[PDB]
């Protein structure tokens, strides 16, 4: 019923906001200089990432804190997946399996929010790296962020709130088709409810937007390509970058995906 | 491993 369905959209929206330090909304107001007393230092040339430190070669520090990130990125994740109703009811292999094939389509969900065309805040929006010192980088970590942009600028433009994210975010984790899933028809069954609590979001708090459950629908679908295109630049990276290796926790997520 | 150590934390 509806107010069921609006219950379970709060409780993922308080869940959401317990678990991400950072939302969209903050953001938002970063990047527009709607807030008090912190302008973000922008890293846009190697000088200007020297100076931002204090506050091995650039290619890899750069990639290096991009994994630090990603991993804290893992754990809120982890931490919001186990307040969605039902998740943590799961098989253990199969909640471990939703997370594995997840997690960075939910990242990359997220990242979005902390993006416009020009770039990215990074340090807990204390800084704010430009799209084009990234582009700058060496092959083959120049190329790493260009997908992420150009999904960010267009899903940006459906207007999401922190709200409509959450119950995407659910949405996404609780997947029955990823692989290697043991008992599919209990994560269909959570989906189809979060699917309903979604359809009925979008059509509350967005009542003039054409068609938008349907272009979310469509958004979880690209993610899946984006975090393709990013595990082929990986396997470039592991192949030909002999000397380095992805953080532990990275390795076990990636580790036999696909 | 560490997934799972992540999953069943309280
Ligand atoms: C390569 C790892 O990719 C990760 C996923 C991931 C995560 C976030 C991300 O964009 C944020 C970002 C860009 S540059 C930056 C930065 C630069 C410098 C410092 Cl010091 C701190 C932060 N943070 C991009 C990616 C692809 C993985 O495969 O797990």
């Amino acid at each position: 019923e509806s107010a069921d369905l609006r219950a379970l959209a709060k409780h993922l929206y308080d869940s959401y906001i317990k678990s991400f330090p950072l939302t969209k909304a903050k953001a938002r107001a970063i990047l527009t200089g709607k807030t008090t007393d912190k302008s973000p230092f922008v890293i846009y040339d190697m000088n200007s990432l020297m100076m931002g430190e204090d506050k091995k070669e650039v290619a890899i520090r750069i990639f290096q804190g991009c994994q630090f990130r990603s991993v804290e990125a893992v754990q809120e994740i982890t931490e919001y997946a186990k307040s969605i109703p039902g998740f943590v009811n799961l098989d253990l292999n199969d909640q471990v399996t939703l997370l594995k094939y997840g997690v960075h389509e939910i990242i990359y969900t997220m990242l979005a929010s902390l993006m416009n065309k020009d770039g990215v805040l990074i340090s807990e929006g204390q800084g704010f790296m430009t799209r084009e010192f990234l582009k700058s980088l060496r092959k083959p970590f120049g190329d790493f962020m260009e997908p992420k942009f150009e999904f960010a600028v267009k899903f940006n433009a459906l207007e999401l709130d922190d709200s409509d994210l959450a119950i995407f975010i659910a949405v996404i984790i609780l997947s029955g088709d990823r692989p290697g899933l043991l008992n599919v028809k209990p994560i269909e069954d959570i989906q189809d409810n979060l699917l309903q609590a979604l359809e009925l979001q979008l059509k509350l708090n967005h009542p003039e937007s054409s068609q938008l459950f349907a272009k979310l629908l469509q958004k979880m679908t690209d993610l899946r390509q984006i975090v393709t295109e990013h595990v082929q630049l990986l396997q470039v990276i592991k192949k030909t970058e002999t000397d380095m290796s992805l953080h532990p926790l990275l390795q076990e997520i990636y580790k036999d995906l696909y | 491993h560490k997934l799972v150590q992540l999953l069943t934390t309280t």
